[PDB]
């Protein structure tokens, strides 16, 4: 049974530091290489760094070398990623992974920890998208930072027909998304529709009623 | 000499006897070349018969990129069934070499210690060798480097 | 600066189809290429390593091959659990590099979008900005053309689209297009329209309102 258990993620100021750790079990890290691979929101995989704990040899991606240092404590079966001088573009889910006897393919992956590089937290502006026999209605969740927001309808009771769109980065540098739902038009005027918008990075919740 | 070896890192070391060999190789190529490089890892066993070598693995590089280049060579482990039992726990040699168009121009040798996992095994080695308990230690701090002048293009 | 150029970016398939995904290395690689599967919210899983070696426990319908600098993943007969994103990786040359990914999506019959337009809300206008939203609901395939017209003038550069992932139940997509104007510009014009062109529409559909 092989585990790679990461810790250390979270929100951090640009120019600040975080240390990630990767606690391995079920194998001796001495005979493997331990890698960090990151995945920016909605993007692909980007290799970050590796270490061979046996020898201490390491390698770094170009964009992190000199800012990030990878290390290992073989007596604790744990690897570490010290991340200094953090930049907006370092925001990503960071995976720890193991390579062993696979020509540096990664056969075991941890579940990832999210690093969010942010200075200003800005809660969203929530606007109703009023319904105009199936009707559509929704909520526009505009001008927030950083990701993510969560959206529910009627406190989770309305799930059918809901589409909450991926956020897009606006030209202003702030995120925006919409969440929509289709409902019977005959239900308008009697049935209440509220979108519940949570922005944990600013600790704000908004409930918006959406009326014809 | 159009290609020169700049450096070898022996990455997974110490390792189990049956682990593959992962080396990071840094070389420089000064000009465009017509043919392939072949990097080769050779096991030099302590058996006394003339067949004591094993070509462990090889990797071709071609067309050769100009400039300084860094890559990892992952070489298969020795075939233990081809090694006499009395020679599995022993000091041996590995040779990393490179040839251009079949002509060897550089060779790097290392001695390799091989010992058992645990103390009770080291002090009372079984008659049936337990290869899964042998750990190799490439003495990577003491490479022996030999270069050969060759015709390139 | 080695590249792993992965194609296609997406493809649609049915259960039982033979699926191939190709990743082209920008320079020769001997064998250190791997293929990974990733599903939403999950970490990647290794399928093939050393270009053609099947990782332990991976179904035999997955295979890998090398043709020069072309590296190919083949799924001989797609099963329902195989709809996912796939990444290639090379690990011979510094640095380890992944391809951009291929999303394997579910083929279904054509479905026209239901189209809806939303004026800026009274409360957004009261706050000083104007956003117009066009919704394309539950359609297939994903390809669609959404165009904004303001007083019959075609718009450009002031709209952004977002699209959902394939729905679990009906395998359709939904899409939003959001037109951003200053409040002043919104109040100057009258007719706001989004025109939708889709494979399932005999002719483009327009939804409109007058401010």
């Amino acid at each position: 049974e092989v585990q790679l258990v990461e810790s250390g993620g979270g929100l951090v100021q640009p120019g600040g530091s975080l240390r990630l750790s990767c606690a391995a079990s079920g194998f001796n890290v001495s005979y493997s290489s331990i890698h960090w691979v990151r995945q920016a929101p909605g993007k692909g995989l980007e290799w970050v760094a590796y270490i061979y704990p046996s020898s201490g040899y390491t390698s770094y991606a170009d964009s992190v070398k000199g800012r990030f240092t990878i290390s290992a404590d073989t007596s604790k079966n744990t690897a570490y990623l010290q991340m200094n001088s953090l930049r907006a573009e370092d925001t990503a889910v960071y995976y720890c992974a193991r390579s062993y006897s696979t020509k540096l393919a990664m056969d075991y992956w941890g579940q990832g920890t999210l690093v969010t590089v942010v200075s200003r937290r800005l809660p969203p502006s929530v606007f109703p998208l009023a319904p105009s026999g199936t009707a559509a209605l929704g909520c526009l969740v505009k001008d927030y930072f950083p990701e993510p927001v969560t959206v529910s309808w009627n406190s989770g009771a309305l799930t059918s027909g809901v589409h909450t769109f991926p956020a897009v980065l606006q030209s202003s540098g702030l995120y925006s998304l919409s969440s929509v739902v289709t409902v019977p038009s005959s239900s308008l005027g009697t049935q209440t529709y509220i979108c519940n918008v949570n922005h944990k990075p600013s600790n704000t919740k908004v409930d918006k009623k959406v009326e014809p | 000499s159009i290609v020169s070896l700049l450096g070898i890192k022996v990455l997974n070391n110490p390792a189990k006897f049956t682990d593959p060999y992962e080396f990071e190789i840094t070389f420089e190529c000064l000009e465009s070349l017509k043919h392939d490089l072949e990097w080769k890892l050779t096991y030099v066993g302590s058996s006394r018969s003339l067949d004591h070598d094993q070509e462990l693995d090889s990797i071709l590089v071609g067309p050769v990129p100009v400039g300084v280049n860094k890559f990892v060579f992952s070489a298969d482990p020795p075939s233990a069934e081809l090694i006499p039992a009395s020679e599995l726990v022993s000091v041996t040699v590995i040779l990393l070499s490179c040839s251009y168009d079949g002509r060897e121009f550089v060779r790097v040798g290392y001695y390799v210690n091989n010992e058992y996992d645990e103390e009770e095994l080291r002090e009372n080695p079984p008659a049936k060798v337990q290869v899964d308990h042998i750990v190799r230690n490439i003495l990577a701090e003491k490479p022996r480097v030999t270069r050969f002048n060759i015709v390139w293009d | 600066d080695i590249q792993m150029t992965q194609s296609p970016s997406s493809l649609s398939a049915s259960v039982g189809d033979r699926v191939t995904i190709t990743c082209r290395a920008s320079q020769s690689v001997s064998s250190a290429v791997a293929w990974y599967q990733q599903k939403p919210g999950k970490a990647p899983k290794l399928l093939i390593y050393s270009a053609s070696s099947l990782y332990s426990g991976v179904p035999s319908r997955f295979s890998g091959s090398r043709s020069g600098t072309d590296f190919t993943l083949t799924i001989s007969s797609l099963q329902p659990e195989d709809f996912a994103t796939y990444y290639c990786q090379q690990s011979q040359w510094y640095p380890i590099t992944f391809g951009q990914g291929t999303k394997v999506e579910i083929k279904r019959t054509v479905a026209a979008p239901s189209v809806f337009i939303f004026p800026p809300s009274d409360s957004q206008l009261k706050s000083g900005t104007a956003s117009v939203v066009c919704l394309l609901n539950n359609f297939y395939p994903r390809e669609a053309k959404v165009q904004w017209k303001v007083d019959n003038a075609l718009q450009s550069g002031n709209s952004q689209e977002s699209v959902t992932e394939q729905d679990s139940k009906d395998s359709t997509y939904s899409l939003s297009s959001t037109l951003t104007l200053s409040k002043a510009d919104y109040e100057k014009h009258k007719v706001y329209a989004c025109e939708v062109t889709h494979q399932g529409l005999s002719s483009p559909v327009t939804k409109s309102f007058n401010r």
